[PDB]
RNA sequence: GCGGCCCCCUGGACGAAGACUGACGCUCAGGUGCGAAAGCGUGGGGAGCAAACAGGAUUAGAUACCCUGGUAGUCCACGCCGUAAACGAUGUCGACUUGGAGGUUGUGCCCUUGAGGCGUGGCUUCCGGAGCUAACGCGUUAAGUCGACCGCCUGGGGAGUA
């Protein structure tokens, strides 16, 4: 729920928060989380390789569970909780032999509802089956590209894929991008529309909120020097050239797709 | 919309008579039971305006009958609102 | 050429020309002729007239073909609506069924606006 | 004339195709009640069955498909 | 309007019947009134006005209808 | 217990189906107190129209008075069974043998 | 203001025969609520049409009519705006006062013995009687004869403007 924050401070005009009450309020699951070690955007060479990376909050990778390769066993939803990696709220899963797990958490899942997987599962928000057996013309998410690879597309908040038509063994889904790709008609893919919808709406409001999420400053090529950067130089705000990257390459327009091996299944470039 | 088997239990229990429909405990009573029966229509259809001025027509109609109950029979009148739940 | 048996024929009259096209049963196009390619541009390809011209020129070109029968499809209204039936019995042909295909949407798409 | 649907009183219903294709053109288009005479009452009964079984593909829309 | 030439006839008749059902079908007349969009309060107005001449002649037929005019 | 009018139509090359679902159809909707009254089987008929070509489809008229809650159940079993095209469900009362 | 068909939830109206409450009624300054189209904000969608805009014609000119294209918008969700020749230019409620021809929806009786006849209610379109009106016209759904309550007007422009 959007709710603007009142201007009591200059830096706080213009928050606006998306809270959700029914998430955990409590610890997470000790059993799931691992160690999650920040990097700066630092090879192995030590060098930044992806610029304006560094500073946040630390936080602690929860292993969500993404094959989702439990077939049968039916699965109690137990908790909403609020993943500070992903952009979507994970949920808490029982199965009834007595694991627990974490899914990706749909739009219309809440508390005590239940999901299961594998092909014999029923058509509902959060029931996984494979792309074979769900109808044309559904929406659909956490698609998959291969077999058992585990699960890429439409992952996260508010984002589904439509299965636009079955030809043979081969599936074309109209993606997130305005794509349209074949996919193999065995990969899995959890029926429904992920959750947490309203992540656009949040505003940020001040420079330290996103400060403290790792991103650092941005300094644009206009003000560097002309060694710096290939806009750089002039004296009084000079332009004069046609935007590049800082390592001289075109930006503004050129395309730089170039695989030649998967444009197999590219059935129409995005729009 | 107070189905036959629910419009004539409230009418037994609030009538003098078992046949007595029109007593203006039978009628705030018979009311009641349907403005406590549309609130859950309009916290789903909010925009449902047209069915909601008879929401507000029998509102209204209660409100009438009550103040012409309290002046005739202020006993009557302070046992009602408490059988029932209601002048808030 | 394949000396077609038995073809379609395909009138599109409108308020401005008259185009007609022989096809055989399958939908594949073997010749065609217009009112205003005819020698009737301007005020004169709308007139009944110049329909029956075309009409006569588009039972040529299928002279090769060996057309006996035809079926005549009627589409759009116009002058050339009638006047250009008749032409292909002139040529010989025999009118095996009259069908008026014609788009009429059931209130869907918006047209536009007066002209004043 | 008028007598149809009104003596030997009935609710129209979609199933007896034999009655309703009295009631339409050769394209499938309703006859309007001025052609007929059927009572007001009636053609109302007698435009919706027509069109609730257009839906089931028990008749035609248009005599073109 | 769909009709197919049966066995045995002048051409000049089966032209003259596919007319026949243009005619009925109601074909023609229908198109012209596509070809532009008409107002939803010009329709009322046109609709309106074409009741009211089909009526006030209707009266007026009878109207003189008891009259001797020499 | 409102009563219904369920219609629908069936894949012509599963006519061979149709006894095995008008049955579970029919156990599920008595398996909630509910009643039918007419079961006609309309057979083999020819589409005034191609639907997704199919020029011949199979009929089954059910009748049934079931509480609100069941048939909502009945028309998804209706929807995802791709043997299962153009269901119509009407809302009515009273009787029984007509049209055949 | 609402026009394909189906389901779910839901408001109002009318009719026949009864039972019941027993003046519980009418109007209403402030107040509250609903309120076409265009317009605004955020997020989607975009087939057709089309303000703006571009080109071609007409013209003495044509930053318009005509033509070829076309963005906002028209569409959906949630908010805002609160105005129209929002018009039957006619406030709401009640009583009384000659007729005719129809539409639409109920109900009663009798030869429904056969597309019948005779009544009584609700809404509604057209013509006209007394009466009213400056005239046009209204004319049981009054602009007729009255009762209650409210809103508004007091020469034209300036101005529904500062
Ligand atoms: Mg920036
Ligand atoms: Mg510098
Ligand atoms: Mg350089
Ligand atoms: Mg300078
Ligand atoms: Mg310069
Ligand atoms: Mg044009
Ligand atoms: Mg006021
Ligand atoms: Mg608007
Ligand atoms: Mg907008
Ligand atoms: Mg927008
Ligand atoms: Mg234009
Ligand atoms: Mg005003
Ligand atoms: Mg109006
Ligand atoms: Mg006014
Ligand atoms: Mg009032
Ligand atoms: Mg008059
Ligand atoms: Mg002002
Ligand atoms: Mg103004």
């Amino acid at each position: 729920a959007v709710v603007k924050c009142k201007p009591t401070s200059p830096g706080r005009r213009h928050v606006v928060k998306v809270v959700n009450p029914e998430l955990h309020k409590g610890k997470p699951f000790a059993p799931l989380l691992e160690k999650n070690s920040k990097s700066g955007g630092r090879n192995n060479n030590g060098r930044i390789t992806t610029r304006h990376i560094g500073g946040g909050h630390k936080q602690a990778y929860r292993i969500v569970d993404f094959k989702r390769n439990k077939d049968g066993i039916p699965a109690v939803v137990e908790r909403l909780e609020y993943d500070p990696n992903r952009s979507a709220n994970i949920a808490l899963v029982l199965y009834k032999d007595g694991e627990r797990r974490y899914i990706l958490a749909p739009k219309g899942l809440k508390a005590g509802d239940q999901i299961q997987s594998g092909v014999d599962a029923a058509i509902k928000p959060g029931n996984t089956l494979p792309m074979r057996n769900i109808p044309v013309g559904s929406t659909v998410h956490n698609v998959e590209m291969k077999p058992g690879k585990g699960g890429q597309l439409a992952r996260s908040a508010g984002t589904y894929v439509q299965i636009v038509a079955r030809d043979g063994a081969y599936v074309t889904l109209r993606l997130r991008s305005g794509e349209m790709r074949k996919v193999e008609a065995d990969c899995r893919a959890t029926l429904g529309e992920v959750g947490n919808a309203e992540h656009m709406l949040r505003v940020l409001g001040k420079a330290g909120a996103a400060r403290w999420r790792g991103v650092r400053p941005t300094v644009r090529g206009t003000a560097m020097n002309p060694v710096d950067h290939p806009h750089g130089g002039g004296e009084g705000r000079n332009f004069g050239k046609h935007p590049v990257t800082p390592w001289g390459v075109q930006t503004k327009g050129k395309k730089t797709r170039s695989n030649k091996r998967t444009d197999k299944f590219i059935v129409r470039r995005r729009s | 919309s107070l189905s036959t088997e629910a419009t004539a239990k409230i009418v037994s229990e609030f009538g003098r008579d078992a046949n007595d429909t029109g007593s203006t405990e039978v009628q705030v009573a018979l009311l009641t039971a349907q403005i406590n029966h549309l609130q859950g229509h309009f916290a789903e259809h909010k925009k449902d305006h047209h069915s909601r001025r008879g929401l507000l027509r029998m509102v209204s109609q209660r409100r009438k009958l009550l103040d012409y109950l309290k002046r005739k029979d202020v006993a009557r009148y302070t046992q009602l609102i408490e059988r029932l739940g209601l002048r808030r | 050429r394949k000396q077609v048996s038995d073809g379609v024929a395909h009138i599109h009259a409108s308020f401005n020309n008259t185009i007609v096209t022989i096809t055989d049963r399958q939908g594949n196009a073997l010749g065609w002729a217009t009112a205003g390619g005819s020698g009737f541009r301007g005020s004169r390809k709308s007139t009944p007239f110049a329909a029956q011209v075309a009409a006569e020129r588009c039972a040529d070109a299928v002279k090769e073909y060996g057309i006996k029968n035809l079926e005549v499809m009627v589409k759009g209204p116009g002058p050339g609506r009638e006047s250009t039936i008749r032409a292909l019995n002139a040529a010989g042909f025999r009118i095996t069924n009259i069908t008026d295909v014609t788009p009429i949407p059931h209130n869907g798409c918006r047209p536009p606006k007066k002209r004043r | 004339f008028c007598r149809f649907t009104a003596e030997g009183v009935q609710e129209i219903d979609y199933k007896d195709i034999a009655t309703l294709k009295n009631y339409i053109t050769e394209s499938g288009k309703i006859v309007p009640s001025r052609i007929t005479g059927t009572r007001a009452k009636y053609q109302r009964q007698l435009a919706r069955a027509i069109k609730r079984a257009r839906y089931l593909s028990l008749l035609p829309y248009t005599d073109r498909h | 309007p769909v009709i197919k030439v049966r066995e045995n006839e002048p051409f000049d008749v089966a032209l003259r019947r596919f007319k026949r059902s243009c005619e009925k079908a109601g074909v023609l007349a229908e198109v012209r009134r596509r070809e532009f969009y008409e107002k939803p309060t010009t329709e009322r107005k046109r609709a309106k006005a074409s009741a009211v001449k089909r009526h006030a002649k209707k009266l007026a037929r009878e109207n003189a209808r008891r009259t001797r005019l020499y | 217990m409102r009563h219904y009018e369920i219609v629908f139509m069936v894949h012509p090359d599963q006519s061979e189906q149709v006894p095995g679902m008008i049955e579970r159809y029919t156990a599920a909707i008595t398996g909630a107190e509910g009643k039918i009254h007419r079961l006609e089987d309309w057979g083999r008929r020819q589409l005034a129209y191609p639907i997704n070509k199919l020029h011949k489809a199979h009929y089954v008229l059910m009748n049934v008075e079931a509480p609100q809650e069941v048939i909502d159940e009945l028309e998804t079993t209706f929807r995802f069974n791709d043997a299962v095209i153009r269901s119509m469900v009407m809302r009515t009362k009273h009787a029984v043998t007509e049209a055949s």
